């Protein structure tokens, strides 16, 4: 069966290029359009060009003529698409599809761009206790904010994942170059502050792990 | 603190739970039963029992993995026990309590079922068994009718949030643990009968609770019109946002009068008038039809009490 | 060229009911040889790939369930599922295959439909080592509230400003079908020595007042 594999997620600094692959296996691919689209959190889907490795190579959109050329290779099936002049604006995902009379209706795994100039830091995490000027009825809230990381990746668990039901975990929000989130717990006041409470946070990027308690 | 406990044997016979030798008399000595429970958990609970209150039901079944099940019901906790064996001595196995059977939260607010569990293996179990310390166990609630029905949580719509723990460790001896559920927002449609069940890769243990729901009224009182001129009896008594339709019983009182501070009124009156609001709750309105007042009747004022279930015994007053 | 416009913005209705997703466009969308209209659905599973469902306005793709029927011609296009089930939470794009460059639509998302709940506002002051290295932040919990249509706003004792207030909203539940959004104001330790009270508030559909929770320095 046809099938489209992508490359892996690009972290690249502004102002430069990034060249991403898009291997079909399963057809001829040299029989079939190639098309481009980009899908960014906030603006839907958006169709950059299409590309048939043969004849009439190329055809770009108005808006991706000087970004974004397309190239093909023949020989090894795959398909590249070489961005350049990368801006803040050109943070999204990128599909690579086989296109067809009707559609689409083959589509590839994505390509996750991330543009930034900021160096890999270890995140700081800090406890979330409500005070000990509180109201504590029944259930007791409790957090563990994580600010000043960067990549992208960051798993939190409570109690080595034991404890995860009424757990809600925020997705991360960029800051100062540096993104941040929380998670919080509800726990009941007969377990709490009688039995510890910890969170662990492991960043696989700086490969760092820190597991705090929550103290009043 | 009762020393024994009598029971039933069904499968009914009597039997008797025993936690020195007593003079077996009018039982059989199959459930003539020299309990020993090395969890303590059990003989515990019967000795935080409160004086003087009544004997809890109990029932005896033969359990299949000999093997006794002992249910022990009482509005005042709930337990399960699984035993092994002119008295039979038995030794006590599993063991699930709690001493919140009959929980009654408000309305709206959240709700902390509570339960605790023991395990106490046998000396077979032990004595074949290369386990690294305690075994992982589940903990199952779920709302039951006569059966069983829809399972809430587990280790599940509207939260419903379950815990389970040890938090011993040990691997030796028997093993105590605790279990909690909560319900968030407890609305009149989730009142009911609820199952807890511990299950062991050795065996199940289940628990019954019933969990009730109570709203307090809103009394008020008010003369009443009619729009007239001249004047039809007619005063009012207005009940508003309660729960509980059973057990209300509007009543009238006259205090301060020339016999005593509880004479209750005379004359015409009904009742009829109730609205159901936007959340479940409802409203009355009560009326009364008081004859004219007499000069010995100043100073006085007329009141409505007010009984239900949600209320405490003396209910709520308005004048 | 060809605008593709999309409604509703976001329906959450009950399953087993039928629901309905429209699409406009600027022009003419049915070719006159081959009378087809060149437009097609696209479902995307929450953090997923794209897959096709209707393609030529009609005429379901080949695994996909006959409760999707594609309807409309000339420039106002239907999709229509007839019993909604778990399996259909996801967002549907309408896109043309007639004209370059190739455009789709805003994207319509697909939510479960439930009764209304308070949210759960919680506020925590900031902590010990935050201050000693670093500066202030405060942060505000919101838990378990529909509909997701929900609005913060702090206040210092007073005074007002939207300086430094990063908010975060989780998407629907896969449990309960709730919503849950969190909310920070990141400060310094210099100016947060000279205020007192330090409030959180909000404004839901469930309750005309809004929840306040506020604390003293
Ligand atoms: C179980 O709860 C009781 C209070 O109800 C507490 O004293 C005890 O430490 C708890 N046990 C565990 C293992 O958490």
């Amino acid at each position: 069966q046809v099938q489209l594999q992508q490359s892996g997620a690009e972290l690249v600094r502004p102002g430069t290029s990034v060249k991403m692959s898009c291997k079909a296996a399963g057809y001829t691919f040299t029989n079939y359009w190639i098309g481009w689209i980009k899908q960014r959190p906030g603006h839907g889907l958006e169709w950059i060009g299409d590309i048939y490795p043969g004849g009439g190579y190329t055809n770009y959109n108005e808006k991706f003529k000087v970004k974004a050329t397309l190239t093909a290779d023949t020989s090894s099936v795959t398909a590249y698409m070489q961005l350049s002049s990368l801006t803040s604006e050109d943070s999204a995902i990128y599909y690579c599809t086989r296109e067809g009379n009707y559609g689409f209706a083959y589509w590839g795994q994505g390509t996750l761009v991330t543009v930034s100039a900021a160096k890999t830091t270890p995140p700081s995490v800090y406890p979330l206790a409500p005070g000990s000027a509180a109201q504590t009825n029944s259930m007791v809230t409790l957090g563990c904010l994580v600010k000043g990381y960067f990549p992208e990746p960051v798993t939190v668990t409570w109690n080595s994942g034991s404890l995860s039901s009424g757990v809600h975990t925020f997705p991360a929000v960029l800051q100062s170059d540096l993104y941040t989130l929380s998670s919080s717990v509800t726990v009941p006041s007969s377990t709490w502050p009688s039995e510890t409470v910890t969170c662990n946070v492991a960043h696989p990027a700086s490969s760092t792990k820190v597991d705090k308690k929550i103290v009043p | 603190g009762p020393a024994v406990i009598e029971c039933w044997f069904v499968e009914k016979r009597p039997g008797a739970l025993l936690l020195e030798p007593p003079p077996r008399p009018d039982l059989d000595p199959e459930l003539y039963l020299s309990v020993h429970d090395p969890a303590g958990a059990l003989q515990a609970a019967f000795r935080r029992y409160p004086r003087g209150a009544p004997a809890p039901h109990c029932e005896m079944s033969r359990f299949v993995p000999a093997w006794l099940m002992v249910s022990i019901s009482s509005p005042v906790l709930s337990l399960s026990s699984l035993l092994r064996p002119l008295i039979t001595m038995a030794t006590v196995v599993l063991t699930v309590l709690t001493h919140t059977p009959a929980p009654r939260v408000r309305l709206g607010q959240d709700a902390l079922l509570d339960l605790s569990f023991a395990y106490m293996p046998p000396t077979s179990e032990a004595a074949s068994s290369l386990a690294p310390g305690p075994p992982p166990f589940g903990l199952e609630w779920r709302r039951q009718h006569l059966g069983k029905g829809h399972l809430l949580l587990a280790a599940a719509q509207e939260g419903a949030v379950a815990f389970a723990a040890w938090d011993d460790d040990e691997p030796w001896g028997p093993w105590t643990g605790n279990g909690t559920f909560w319900l968030p927002r407890v609305q009149p449609f989730q009142e009911g009968t609820y199952l807890a069940t511990i299950h062991l890769p050795y065996l199940q243990g289940q628990v019954t609770l019933e969990l009730a729901v109570y709203k307090p009224p809103k009394v008020s009182l008010m003369p009443a019109t009619l729009a007239p001129g001249e004047a039809p009896p007619e005063l009012l008594c207005l009940v508003s946002h309660f729960y509980p339709s059973g057990g209300l019983e509007v009543e009238w009182e006259l205090r301060g009068g020339p016999g005593g501070r509880s004479q209750k009124a005379e004359g015409q009156r009904w009742l009829s008038a109730l609205r159901h609001h936007s959340d479940g709750s409802v409203s009355l309105s009560g009326h009364l039809q008081p004859p004219p007042v007499t000069t010995e009747q100043h100073g006085a004022r007329y009141a409505c009490r007010i009984h239900h279930p949600s209320l405490p015994a003396s209910g709520r007053s308005a004048e | 060229d060809i605008v593709m416009t999309q409604s509703p913005s976001s329906l959450a209705m009950s399953v087993g009911q039928k629901v309905t997703l429209s699409c406009k466009s600027s022009q003419s969308l049915l070719n006159s040889i081959n009378q087809k209209n060149y437009l097609a659905w696209y479902q995307q599973k929450p953090g997923q790939s794209p897959k096709m469902l209707v393609y030529f306005a009609s005429t379901r793709e080949s695994g996909v369930p006959d409760r999707f029927i594609g309807s409309g011609s000339g420039t106002d296009f239907t999709l229509t599922i007839s019993s909604v089930q778990a399996e259909d939470l996801a967002d549907y794009f309408c896109q043309q295959h007639y004209s370059t460059p190739l455009t789709f639509g805003a994207g319509t998302k697909l939510e479960l439909k439930r009764a209304d709940a308070a949210p759960t506002v919680s506020i925590f002051p900031p902590s010990s080592e935050q201050l000693t290295s670093g500066g202030a932040s405060v942060v505000c919990f919101l838990n378990n509230f529909y509909p997701k249509d929900i609005n913060v706003k702090w206040k210092i004792d007073g005074s007002e400003r939207q300086n430094g207030v990063l908010n975060s909203w989780t998407d629907q539940d896969s449990k309960d079908s709730t919503y849950s959004m969190s909310s920070t104001l990141t400060l310094t330790k210099d100016e947060y020595e000279r205020h007192n009270s330090y409030t959180c508030e909000a404004t839901h559909k469930t309750s005309t007042s809004p929840i306040v929770k506020s604390f003293n320095r």
